[PDB]
DNA sequence: TCAAGTACTTTTTCCGG
RNA sequence: AGGA
DNA sequence: AAGTACTTGA
């Protein structure tokens, strides 16, 4: 038993997460299939020991009905974790060319502990598709969940454009951003993309800023 | 008053002892340091919080 | 009962300047140390000649 | 610890392992000295110190004028003619616990009450 | 801050104090010491002739590195002699064979052996050992304090009432590390470093 | 324009990127600080528009 | 302060390193 | 008085508290490198370990300092005579200055004349300047091990006050040997009564009239504020 | 000061005035009150430029 | 303050030959292990050597400077746990009579 | 290739000889 | 060199 | 009183 239930605790807690990331980019999850226990969690990617197999979590999900509607060429994700701790050029390659091959627009690598300088040159290497690393141990807390941490909302390209229209902006004098933003990843905020911060206010009640990415 | 003048006398006095009391508590080795800050931080504080519990 | 030295006058710890301020035990730390100060832009004989 | 030198260099002795009889040496690296050590301890770290609580105490301790005095009586001799300081061991942590040197017998004594010395 | 629920339990507070605050193995000893004890089979020192006698029933080194650790330093950062032997046992791998006197044995010892030139060797294992090994908590987090914080809460018949809670305090800063704690509420963890806040919960 | 010695001409020519230097920045890192004969270091130009007190 | 400079200092300083391929003897000050 | 050599020793205990191999190097005046004490004593003569160690720790009963200087006679193992001691020394410029007989020579000069001014600047005065070494790193050693407590920079005892004798002392110090240097200029000139008065008077009157403690008219860095104008607006002020 | 024994971690030894401005302060109370007067006087100074610098 | 003076500065000499005739053993002959309680004697920074008896060095100087022999100006101190003794003939230091 | 010291930078409320 |  | 930028050895 020892201290392997708690490694077993912080995969799932990091699963939930993941859940919780793809519903909110607006892909359809169900409240349900974030909420699953850690009991069923065992009972479904653990081994003939009690060892969790991470090669079985990889899922892929699709755009909300809703989606659709806001941004139509939101296309399927793909969510790969690795059963390796340092992911190399050879579990990558595999990864890479599916995502190509399924005509998928985006992909999600939850690696372990590290991701081979090698490997990480195919990040780039196969466009219209985007690829994503995020490291197992910063979603074991979902950060968007948190007090200080308020709303954002990624506006369609008419939204922006619409925007700027109304408060008379070029993209310049609009607050920023940073793609890097812990906030601009989990939402998958790709250059020139605007957040809608909707944040209480005790002067107002309810105030709306506005950030361009990075 | 030179009775209220008699009686600040004696809550300094009394504050006096209460501080005397803990320092042959700590040369004793009987003092025991609260989390996170040496035996002597302990007393001092102590020491200091009296006195001003006394000023006032 | 271990006493060296005994202290001439402890008004002595004073300064030409502080030494003109009466009661100075009766104020207030900084009080004293204006007095060290003004007394400086005083008027008064300065020399008889 | 307490370290030996060599007689001839007088420079400082390096242990070395006599593998054929499994004893420990102290070798010269200046000459070709060879002795068998006294104890199998080389070398001690000591992280909580006890050396440098009762320092310089001369016969002269209660002579010093700054020292205060007491009437607690002694161990030895139960005079209650005392001279006392906290311990020299000058580290933040240090406790609060008096020594007292005897006027007359001079032994060292504590107001220690959690425990017992002899230093 | 507390997990939801456990927020007003003395020892659940208790429990993480001891579970994040930073102890190393150098915290916990009073000396360590370098001895020529050539036998592993049998020591030169009696105390241990014991300690010995036991961790062999139910090849190494002949240059013995032995510490003694100080009880009540062992009890203010609550250890046990063996979770404190397991941490070196499992730092140091299978090329440092460790053993330990009981919690109950009259003083506190770990005795280790390694697996020509040996006496510099040990001075840098014990160098690692004293400041390398990381025992309980997370890095940078030192003096962890306990609070019974005032807490403003509505109550069921609506009243807002004070309901006072457990919370933690630290003396240095680790946002990533002590956010993925057991029970603990991370929608509540502040610290007065806002350059972490802005690193890990964004702009 | 005469017989150049060469080096005399790159020593002649170091000393004109001095005074020129100098002219508007008197307060160099590399120390000679072009003192006007009365010890007093020459004002640079820089030295008129730096901060608080001149110029802007 | 001033006394024990003209006294004594004084004729110190003027024979120190003094001594040149001429020596400077007692100093007397008017 | 005489010079005024403003040449301060410093004696590091290098290592930081939990870092193997702690050593003691010791910063020499026109001397690039921190020299290990060990060298200095061999360049001074105190050769054998024991010897040196004796000079530093004055009781054979304090394992704990001795450890300590287990490393420095490590460090200067590798030195073993007076003579390789002092070419180590001479090695570390200068510049370098290359030539083994003057590197040797320099070191000997620095030890005599640079190296602890006081005391003695004379020859002979190893055993006295070897000691006092000792006696500091002994200091630096009772500090680093708790037994005392690092001094207060700020204490009055340790303070001096130059009043006016002194400071007028300083100031007529430089411009009599600027006169010593004016003599022997005219004497040089004399290649077969004319000693500039101007330069005494002249450079004092400067001084005690602009405050600036320095020669002279090309003041900075001289130090000023020192002489100032009697305040007269009552007789207390 | 030298007017006490060793390691007297007193009130009267550490700083603590007993009297009233009224009733006037023993040398030992005034030179502390001095003492901790002029840290006021310090930061006064300080504080001033520290803080305006701030401002702009 | 009002009593306050400073030392004018006088000479070591008369002090360190008044010392060595009065049991202090120069530093050229030292022998720590021999001699290790040995009171060591400090003149204006500078180790003139040891001195086995110093509670009575220290009363034959204090009664000279006393008496008026050494001068009133000159400081001496005996730090009996350190095992030392300071002397300052010194220029600067700020003394008050008590 | 990256930690650590190096060069070397810069400010500091307001108002008579 | 002083003043708020 | 605390930095930015640049250069130095592992
Ligand atoms: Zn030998
Ligand atoms: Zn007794």
């Amino acid at each position: 038993d020892q201290e392997n239930e708690r490694n077993i605790s912080r995969l799932w807690r990091a699963f939930r997460t993941v859940k919780e990331m793809v519903k909110d980019r607006g892909y359809f999850i169900t409240q349900e299939e974030v909420e699953l226990p850690l009991e069923d969690f065992k009972a479904k990617y653990c081994d003939s020991m009690g060892r969790p197999q991470r090669k079985m979590m990889s899922f892929q999900a699709n755009p909300t009905e809703e989606s659709i509607s806001k941004f139509p060429d939101m296309g399927s994700l793909w969510v790969e974790f690795c059963d390796e701790p340092s992911v190399g050029v050879k579990t990558m390659k595999t990864f890479v060319i599916h995502i190509q091959e399924k005509n998928f627009q985006t992909g999600i690598f939850v690696y372990q502990n590290n991701i081979t300088p090698s490997a990480m040159k195919l990040v780039p290497s196969i466009p219209p598709a985007t690829i994503e690393t995020f490291n197992e141990a910063a979603l074991v807390v979902n950060i968007t969940h948190h007090e200080l941490v308020p709303k954002h909302i990624r506006l369609s390209s008419d939204e922006k454009r619409e925007l700027l229209k109304r408060y008379r902006l070029k993209e310049s004098q609009l607050p920023r951003i940073q793609r890097a933003d812990p906030v601009a990843l989990y939402l998958g905020l790709k250059r020139g993309e605007v957040v809608k911060i909707i944040r209480k206010s005790e002067t107002s009640g309810r105030y709306a800023s506005y950030r361009i990415c990075m | 008053d030179g009775p209220t003048m008699r009686e600040i006398t004696e809550t300094i006095a009394e504050a006096k002892k209460k501080v005397l009391d803990v320092t042959k508590e700590a040369q004793a080795n009987l003092l025991t340091a609260k989390h996170g800050m040496t035996l002597r931080e302990s007393f001092e504080d102590n020491v200091v919080r009296f006195l001003n519990e006394a000023r006032d | 009962t271990t006493f060296t030295h005994c202290e001439i006058h402890p008004s002595m710890i004073l300064g030409v300047a502080a030494s003109i301020i009466p009661f100075p035990d009766h104020n207030q730390s900084p009080r004293n140390t204006y007095q060290s100060a003004m007394g400086k832009q005083a008027m008064g004989v300065f020399l008889t000649n | 610890t307490t370290f030996r030198f060599c007689r001839d260099c007088n420079n400082m002795l390096y242990p070395r392992e006599d593998k054929e009889n499994n004893r420990l040496l102290f070798e010269c690296r200046t000459c070709s000295y060879v002795e068998e050590a006294g104890s199998p301890l080389v070398y001690r770290h000591e992280l909580i110190t006890n050396i440098g609580e009762t320092a310089g105490v001369v016969q002269d301790i209660g002579s010093d004028p700054t020292l205060p005095r007491s009437d607690r009586e002694c161990p030895k001799c139960h005079s209650r003619e005392n001279v006392f300081f906290q311990s020299q061991q000058r580290r933040k942590d240090t406790s609060m616990v008096l020594f007292f040197v005897c006027l007359s017998c001079s032994h060292i004594f504590t107001s220690d009450q959690k425990n017992k010395r002899t230093q | 801050y507390l997990e939801p629920g456990h927020a007003a339990d003395q020892e659940q507070a208790k429990l993480i104090r001891s579970a994040i605050e930073h102890t190393t193995l150098k915290s916990v000893t009073i000396a360590s010491e370098i001895y020529y004890d050539p036998d592993p089979r049998s020591t030169v020192i009696p105390e241990d002739e014991e300690i010995i006698q036991l961790h062999f029933s139910l090849q190494q080194s002949p240059w013995l590195l032995r510490l003694e650790l100080d009880r009540a330093a062992m009890n203010d950062k609550d250890l046990t002699m063996g979770q404190v032997g397991e941490r070196i046992k499992q730092t140091f791998k299978n090329d440092l064979f460790v053993i330990w006197s009981e919690d109950n044995d009259e003083k506190l010892i770990i005795r280790c052996r390694v697996v020509a030139e040996e006496d510099h060797m040990l001075k840098k294992i014990e160098n690692t050992m004293l400041e390398n090994i990381t025992l309980r908590g997370v890095e940078n987090i030192e003096r962890v304090v306990m609070m019974k914080y005032d807490r403003k809460v509505p109550s069921p018949t609506g009243e807002y009432v004070k309901e006072p809670e457990w919370v933690l305090e630290t003396d240095g800063v680790n946002l990533s590390e002590v956010m993925t704690v057991p029970g603990i509420d991370p929608t509540r963890i502040y610290t007065n470093s806002f350059i972490d806040i802005m690193e890990v919960l964004g702009i | 324009h005469n017989g150049a010695p060469h080096h005399a001409i790159e020593e002649a020519e170091s000393l004109l990127q001095f005074h020129v230097a100098t002219y508007m920045d008197n307060d160099i890192a590399g120390q000679p600080q072009a003192l006007q004969k009365s010890g007093r270091p020459v004002k640079s130009i820089r030295a008129r528009l730096k901060g608080k007190e001149g110029r802007i | 302060s001033f006394n024990q400079f003209v006294d004594y200092t004084l004729q110190d300083i003027i024979c120190e390193d003094s001594t040149l391929i001429i020596s400077f003897g007692k100093i007397y000050v008017t | 008085k005489g010079s005024r050599f403003i040449s301060t020793l410093q004696v590091k205990l290098y290592g930081r508290e939990g870092s193997s191999a702690r050593t003691i190097k010791a910063t020499l005046p026109y001397i690039k490198q921190d020299i290990p004490i060990v060298i200095i004593f061999r360049a001074l003569g105190i050769i054998p370990d024991g010897e040196i160690l004796e000079h530093i720790c004055y009781d054979v009963n304090d394992w704990q300092m001795l450890e300590m200087l287990k490393p420095c006679v490590e460090d200067g193992f590798v030195i073993q005579d007076r003579e390789t001691a002092l070419d180590f020394i001479g090695r570390r410029g200068t510049a370098l200055g290359i030539k083994k007989e003057k590197r040797i020579q320099y070191a000997k000069d620095i030890l005599q004349k640079e190296f602890l001014p006081h005391i003695t600047q004379l020859e002979g005065f190893e055993s006295r300047k070897a000691f006092f070494l000792g006696y500091m790193i002994n200091r630096l050693l009772l500090c680093a091990l708790d037994r005392k407590d690092q001094d207060d920079r700020d204490h009055f005892g340790k303070k001096r006050l130059d009043l006016a004798g002194p400071l007028l002392a300083q100031l007529f110090k430089t411009l009599f040997k600027k006169l010593t240097k004016d003599i022997f200029r005219y004497m040089q000139r004399t290649v077969e009564l004319a000693i500039n008065a101007k330069t005494i008077t002249s450079g004092l009157k400067y001084a005690l009239a602009t405050g600036n403690w320095g020669e002279q008219k090309k003041a900075m860095s001289s130090r000023a504020g020192v002489s100032q104008v009697l305040n007269r607006y009552t007789y207390s002020s | 000061l030298p007017h006490f024994s060793k390691d007297d971690y007193s009130p009267e030894s550490k700083g603590f005035v007993e009297n009233s401005y009224l009733r006037g302060l023993t040398p030992q109370e005034f030179f502390f009150h001095a003492m901790g007067g002029r840290e006021g006087l310090i930061d006064t100074a300080v504080k001033t430029a520290e803080t305006g610098y701030i401002q702009r | 303050s009002l009593m306050s003076c400073i030392s004018v500065g006088t000479d070591p000499m008369p002090i360190i030959t008044f010392l060595s005739e009065w049991g202090m053993e120069p530093l050229e002959d030292y022998v720590p292990h021999q001699s290790p309680d040995a009171t060591r004697v400090f003149v204006n920074g500078v180790w003139h050597g040891v001195h086995r008896n110093p509670a009575r060095l220290m009363e034959t100087l204090r009664t000279l400077r006393r008496k008026g022999d050494i001068n009133p100006e000159v400081s001496m101190i005996r730090d009996i746990r350190e095992k030392e003794l300071k002397i300052f003939t010194d220029a600067g230091r700020v003394y008050r009579p008590l």
